[PDB]
């Protein structure tokens, strides 16, 4: 349905770190050209090994560099940078994030979930919180589709869930973009379906993913 | 639960 | 190190949407040495499913991929070869030969046959990845001879035997370069079939 | 039946 089709929705993504500008980009290269990316920090070149960016941003703000890199993809790609922390201190500036219609928090910071619940959105938005495990051997996906964040809620579920290659090593780039492609996957379905949902993949040795709770397959 | 984005 | 790509010099013949992926992915975990073999240029319908942006449509394929893995990391080290496989000047075809690990991102049935043909005049690790057309699934073929085993291949090939999306073509691309670090880690014949669900979860089928 |  074009009412529930993503490519037509503002999406800001609170988080241009290695999973948000990796979930950034896929959602710019299948047609969400009107993407808000939100961060203060900048990026180095220890970054690197874990990201979409390369060394032409390092020293750049994280989501000023990002929303170049997005507005280079398609000829109608609309990203917009608030180089700043959430929530902003600027009234224009919170103006402008009520104006996007779903809310994507990539920072993996307990402070963010409740800066969200705190934060007077105005009207309903979907909420979608994404974050990893330590070593990238899980990935936690909740949403959300009311006019203020479940804070509780989502912690909740998080703690019930709580070579190189193997997924118990440190995480490196292919762990982050597997998990940026089963979020934006995750995304896209969230946006699709709205409501409360929450699931916790899993990276296997034998490169295969599971959920629970179990859905497809045997 | 700790994470990491 | 000699279980360890970040050492090896690792071919990557094919800079389309898998093999662009695939080779930025091995550049961030710390393999420089790389060789990229296209002649095609990048198209502006290829960037839904590509690592590049359109600040490289009109260039070759393998030239604007280089120039990007170049700017990953301070010591990447990638070359590009603007030819089609098999090269024609002898000089190239031992640049070619210098590669440890060659890896076939084409889809091509007549790479797989160039691949036999070409005298690699020493032990390759050979690795072969492809996707169904609609990425539903993801062939991944690896071997360790002197020579590419076609035959094989095919055969492993054509037993497992919408449109596919960015997230489609990145998924299968983590996929293949944890098997493809999972191969240079133990090389042997190994041949893995996957499957996508809507979900994103993976369920694999392994030959015996 | 394959696409790279
Ligand atoms: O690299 P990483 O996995 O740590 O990614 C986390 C990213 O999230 C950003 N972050 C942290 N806190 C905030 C707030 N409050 N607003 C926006 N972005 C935020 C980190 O800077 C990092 O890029
Ligand atoms: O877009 P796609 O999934 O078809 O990607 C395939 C890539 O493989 C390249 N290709 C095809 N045939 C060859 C040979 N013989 N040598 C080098 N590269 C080759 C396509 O150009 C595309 O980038
Ligand atoms: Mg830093």
């Amino acid at each position: 349905e074009a009412a529930n089709d993503i490519r037509s929705k503002k999406v800001l993504i609170i988080g241009a770190g290695s999973l948000g500008s990796m979930i950034a980009e896929n959602l710019m290269r299948i047609g969400v050209v009107s993407q808000g990316i939100l961060d203060a920090d900048l990026l180095q070149t220890g970054n690197l090994s874990r990201h979409a960016l390369t060394m032409t941003s390092v020293g750049h703000n994280k989501a000023a560099a990002l929303v170049e890199h997005l507005n280079r993809i398609l000829p109608d790609a609309s990203a917009r940078s608030f180089s700043c922390a959430f929530p902003p201190e600027s009234e224009v500036a919170k103006n402008s994030l009520r104006q996007y219609d779903v809310i994507i928090d990539c920072t993996g910071d307990d402070g963010v979930l409740k800066s969200l619940a705190a934060f007077d959105w105005k009207s309903e938005k979907i909420f979608i919180s994404l974050a990893m495990t330590w070593r990238a051997e899980g990935l936690f996906a909740f949403a959300a589709s009311e006019t203020s964040f479940p804070v509780t809620d989502a912690s909740s579920r998080f703690n019930a869930s709580a070579g190189a290659w193997h997924p118990v090593f440190p995480a490196r780039a292919d762990d982050v973009q597997l998990w940026a492609a089963v979020g934006t996957k995750f995304i896209c379905r969230v946006v699709s379906a709205p409501g409360r949902i929450y699931e916790y993949f899993k990276q296997m040795p034998d490169g295969t993913v599971e959920k629970e709770p179990h859905e497809y397959g045997s | 639960t700790g994470r990491f984005a």
